[PDB]
């Protein structure tokens, strides 16, 4: 009695729960590390401590694959229609917040970097503003764990 | 065979609308963040300056 | 500048999946599935007066902002130097405001006929009413476009009036007659919504 | 399953489906066991000339009444298309002599080919074909139901046509109304994303 | 009988006899409205002149006006559905012929504005230009008045 | 009797109502803000008189809002198909008009300004144009409260 | 025997004749008039030299409108079916080659309005490519002379 | 008795409301952050002055939360199809709305906070207009919660 | 048997045939012209040299008409639908070949003119090339005459 | 059993084989040329040895015509529903392969008779690089016969 | 019981599981190649150190090849339908995250390895940041074998 | 049993498998054969030992040459409706795989050759900067070998 062709919800969903974020991944990598690079050439000595937004990148990343896996595992042939396609929306809504949380990452860490060099008390600013960044994915992570189990 | 209908299904409109309306969303968040990742801009100054 | 790269794709994308299932059933040699009474009589003629009354409003309406917006940017420019440009170049606005009451009063005109039907079976009930509301969506959008490039017209024209009545406002009326052409251009598109409502009934 | 023909001098009348059952009492007499593989029908009211076609099939007097079943085939030409369409308008179910009448729903097609929709049946959404009250107790569907009674050339059917078309009636204003929506709503994005910040302040 | 909604076809067609070609008309006018500003700027003698590119578009607007009038009055409920195609056809040639003159008069009129700043001599020239393109107009009136009423 | 699927055209009309007008409020208050940020370096005694515009693009966003929320209380599940079109039409109109006032608002706001960042004789021309384009807002409002009741 | 909608191809042909033709001559009067109002300013004794690119613009308006009245004039309720083809395709032939020898007219005649001005002995080649243009024209009005008769 | 897959719509307006709020404080913050580390840089003395977007975007943040948890734990199996679209309607209202408002609410940020550099007087009337657009998301969201408990 | 859409498919082939060759042969024509009117200045004295490229863009011309009259006049009612199939794909060959061919002439010629204005040993380089011009010309014309034999 | 539909693939296969591949041409000797004449400006007793890249433009086409011809000997009305394919899948095959190495022609032609006319020693390697392109089109051709001949 | 070509969605499946990863590390060595033949200019002992970021980019490959050989070999005909949706989701999981790992490999190991060959200390975080693109990766394969395990 | 039009699943999928790597072998010889011509002026020794790339870019297409061949050997009218779809996928794999290679290989032997000429130390380096994408596009001929025999 379940209608058929129901999974495309769910199949897609744990793929968008991740690729978005994937996405938001690769984009946080990629701004912030050359600014890194430019920050390094000027000033080896803060180096070590210019990693945090890379770091933060990874931690959607985990925001992402959590809710990937999560629906992944929770998948059959025979669903009644209802769960999966709440998985895929769940899929979408951590894709996306994952993406976001990617642009705003890559870019405020290379700003951030840019500015602590010429002026230190940039720094603490731009890690808040690291912070606020995890709490969009974290968001997103709210929304895709309550469709999990709805 | 008698040209016995292979049951095509009830209500596939649809279906076939929902799937649709689904894989064009999905393919333009796709594209449009391939678009935009695709023209990232390092700075083209400090040592790139040096490097032209 | 890749929105308009964006619009470009959709469009063609758009055209050639139209183009290919055109030719695929003119191919197959299709029984009508590309019924046009199929696309037609399942179609609520208050659609056709609800979108004639919203477009106959909507496009005045933006065009009336458009001529706005141009006149206002162009005497703030000109009134730098020449403050005297605001004795004469706000008859513009009052154009555009004219602009608007052009579509303003046409969509009560439409609004006046709106009734039900209580008919449910499309094949020969309510004839008259199916073209009647259609017309009533004919009209609507072709007063609301012409009010909007009426606006359009009578702002840019009065953008260059005043950028020249800055040097000089002796000239103004000699730049104004043509926005006088603009506004009866304006009135050919009420007069043709008026003879596209005069014969027609709802329900 | 053989399918139920009229085999009379030639099979000119073609009808299959993989259950047929009617409920009295509000409990469903399976009357696909009658159907489909019984050799011997009573099909003596059953009538065939062009264009102009009937059918009776009467079974036994189960649950104490006489049962029959009668069905109006024709086809009506259409110059627009120049092509003969077939369609079902009205079914009568006799028993014990009263008749109650079901007209029939969009069960159409072209003569030239046969009709296949699934599920057809009075019952409400298991399929339609509703009439003008008609209180009575009797429900009857027809599940994977198909019919080819027109230049019919041989025991087998003709190519099938879907009744689902390509799309639903129900939904096509809405889809038009959101087109209009996303293509308003995509200008306003575009106006948008012109915005840009201010660079250096004047003194 | 007439098939139902058989009108469509000639409401499009008094729409698209004014539409397009109102478009052109108020065009033309705008644009050689900015060029005769410069123009009010630099000298005034030549303000009568100036008013020829403008009456024309008007005439552009008569054009489509004539048309659309004409299918308006033909209007009615029942329809051969054969003489519409022809009102449609009609419309559609004449508004975007309005549009086509539009356009061509606006383009060679701004350029006539700076060729007779200079040059008061090419004024019958840019005049003769001028002709040609509401001769063009008239093409596009004649054959809507052939089809509207074939 | 009752049309199947009569109730989303309705609530997607006050959707579009309060979406456009809060579209063009955003405009205005963009626009406006980017002006005062401008202007007040030079002259910081009138920051109080640029708020002309940006009350009048929050009243632009008042319109949307009260024809949104009419259109919110009058829906039903019992529509004979003819409510719910009234509805999507006033919405979707004010909506648009909304639009368009606060867009005029806005760049008229950000022009006006600076000409009262020079010369203080356009601030009440600038205050003129003003109430025209909060006319228009107030026409979109209008039309769309008489189309929910015709 | 014939179904509706037969009449329907042969109005669009003589219409889309008539739009390519239009737009063609629009284009003629467009570049080469704005190329006359550019280059006479320095050179006004070639003013009456050359009218010859727009006059030929106006020749291919002339045969568009010669094609257009021929299928309006030979079009009829109970057509056969393949008449409407043949006078689709004759009309969008005829016409967009208009277009064609429109183009082609525009830009040959704006090089070499400023190629007369510098050196006066280009007149002798200017209206000799102006005729290839309009051998092009011609080869347009003999499709559409083969096809609408066949 | 119910249509099938009615309650679809309502989540979807949840994952929409989720994430084009999402998508505002992601862009709200961003911009700001920049003028951030590019005007505290040479004066650090307004660091704390400056964090009103970022908790404002933050706001957006939280009415997109709010919203989509609201939708998500009022969700079932038996809706009538008309709970479903009302939702819908809601979570695209106040999702685009916190777009919106977080896209105005950066800009004016921004350039207010460069203002504040120039001018210390701007500081009160910048976060007025900041205001207005945080009152712009709060009309969405009245409208979307109207929607929701409809 | 025979369809009226088989008529329908000739008719646009031998259209479609033209039109491309008109398209080629007009833009070879404009690129030329515009050429010959910039080299004409320096070299007043090749204009009777210059027309090469034309005529052969007429060349083009000659082919796309003769494939469309042939194509044209072997129109009939009674086709089964394979003669169709042969005109329709010789036509678009026949024309886009044209068109293809009509740009290499425009584009080589306007090329070669420019280097011709200093260097008049060029020329023989120059027909070296149009030679090649016309070979793609002529493998235009080939399958499409062998489809209208098959 | 095969219906009359049967023969479009092979039909438009013959026509995509030199279609594309004359598009290829048109780009190849339209670049080529382009830098044959702007360096015949330079030296001109390289005019002769430059037109390699345009005889093997030339080439290219053949690639597309020869097949072309296969196609229109091996093409039937009563064909098998499964040659048609495989003309098709030849046509477009060797067209499209045709189009990259005249691409690939037009640009490295171009660059090499510039750096070959600076610098003599590339007429070796200029031409090395040509005939690998020639190759990369007999890999189309190889595939083309085979599918033919399949 | 089993619909027709079951397999497909798995088999495209295999496709997008090395489709997307080979555009990917294409992108990756397409930038860093670049940026390589820049570095060596000034200190071609570092020819060592430009090899670093190409074997890594290599294992974006080696991972489109993970799941794609697998599915090769596990492909069968008599399929459920779904597991040939889970191969889909797998392949096309897996490819774009190729793609995310080859943008933000090419990007950053050009990045860092300019730093590199200007400050040689940059080459800790060079390595360093180059550690989360591998993670995203990961993070793709890991879902990709839990969907064509699952 | 087997469905109509199910060999074209094969047939297009070896259309794809050397069209798509002949489009990225036109740009392998595109960029790189540029470079070389640029290349030639300073160093005309470097000229033969800079042909490497393109050879490689020759094996690029070679594989999808090699793919196209094989399933046209293992090509039949008598599928399975299952082999067919392999072929497919196994030849937009392969095909896509060398359009990237060749792609990237193209630009990077242009970068190498630049490189390669201002250094002639970077000669091996790029060298096997070349080879990584070689094996990149010999992953993308594995697997298209795989699964067009399976």
């Amino acid at each position: 009695n379940n209608p058929e062709y129901s999974s495309f919800f769910g199949v897609m969903g744990a793929s968008s729960a991740m690729v978005f974020s994937a996405m938001g991944a690769a984009y946080g990598t990629a701004k912030s590390g050359t600014g890194i690079a430019a920050m390094s050439v000027m000033r080896p000595e803060l180096i070590m401590k210019s990693i945090i937004p890379v770091v933060m990148a990874g931690i959607i990343a985990i925001y992402g694959l959590v809710v990937a896996v999560l629906i992944a595992n929770s998948l059959t042939d025979g669903i009644t229609l209802y769960r999966s396609f709440l998985q895929l929306g769940a899929g979408l809504s951590v894709g996306l917040s994952g993406l976001a949380a990617g642009f705003a990452i890559g870019i405020v860490g290379d700003a951030g970097v840019r500015g602590t060099a010429q002026q230190p008390r940039l720094f603490v600013g731009m890690i808040l503003i690291l912070i606020f960044a995890e709490v969009l994915g974290l968001y997103g992570l709210i929304v895709a764990l309550i469709l999990s189990t709805k | 065979p008698y040209n016995l209908a292979y049951k095509y299904n009830l209500e596939y409109s649809v279906v076939f609308n929902l799937v649709l309306w689904i894989m064009i969303g999905l393919a333009l968040a796709v594209i449009i963040t391939s678009y935009n990742i695709w023209n990232m801009d390092p700075g083209y100054d400090s040592i790139i300056y040096r490097m032209t | 500048t890749g929105l308009e790269l964006l619009y470009l794709g959709i469009f063609v994308a758009f055209w050639a999946c139209m183009v290919v299932v055109g030719i695929c059933y003119t191919i197959f040699d299709l029984g009508f599935r590309f019924d046009v009474a199929w696309f037609l009589t399942e179609t609520s003629p208050f659609m056709w007066s609800n979108l004639g009354i919203g477009l106959a409003i909507s496009l005045s309406v933006v065009g009336a902002a458009w001529g706005i917006y141009i006149t206002g940017s162009s005497i703030i420019g000109g009134g730098v130097k020449a403050p005297r440009i605001k004795t004469k170049n706000l008859v513009s606005i009052i154009f555009c405001e004219a602009v608007a009451i052009y579509g303003i009063i046409m969509a009560i005109v439409i609004s006046n006929m709106a009734e039900p039907f209580s008919a449910t079976e499309p094949k020969a009930i309510g004839h008259r009413n199916y073209h009647a509301g259609y017309s009533m969506f004919g009209a609507g959008l072709t007063v609301g476009l012409s009010n909007l490039f009426c606006g359009v017209c009578v702002g840019i024209v009065g953008s260059g009036a005043a950028l020249a009545d800055a040097q000089n406002p002796s000239l103004f009326v000699k730049i104004l007659i043509v926005e006088i052409f603009g506004s009866a251009i304006g009135l050919f598109g009420v007069i043709v919504a008026i003879l596209q409502t005069s014969r027609v009934k709802m329900g | 399953h053989p399918p139920v023909s009229y085999n009379d001098t030639a099979p000119r009348i073609l009808f299959w489906a993989q259950n047929f059952s009617v409920a009295y009492k509000d409990e469903w007499k399976d009357l696909t066991s009658l159907t489909f593989g019984v050799e011997n029908l009573n099909l003596t009211g059953s009538f065939w000339n062009d264009s102009f076609a009937m059918l009776s099939l009467t079974y036994e007097p189960l649950f104490g009444a006489t049962v029959t079943f009668k069905f109006i085939l024709a086809s009506r030409f259409y110059p627009v298309s120049a092509r003969y369409w077939f369609a079902m308008e009205r079914l009568e179910i006799h028993s014990n002599g009263s008749v109650a009448h079901f007209n029939v729903s969009q069960v159409t097609g072209p003569s030239i080919y046969s009709f296949h929709c699934e599920y057809v049946s009075s019952v409400s959404k298991k399929g339609n074909l509703l009439v003008t009250n008609v209180p009575s107790v009797w429900q009857m569907t027809l599940h994977n139901f198909q019919i080819q009674a027109f230049n019919v050339t041989g025991e087998q059917f003709s190519y099938a046509s879907d009744c689902a078309g390509f799309f639903s009636p129900g939904i096509w204003m809405g889809l038009l109304t959101t087109l209009f929506m996303l293509f308003i709503f995509t200008y306003g994005l575009h106006m948008i994303l012109s915005l840009k910040t201010m660079d250096r302040f004047d003194d």
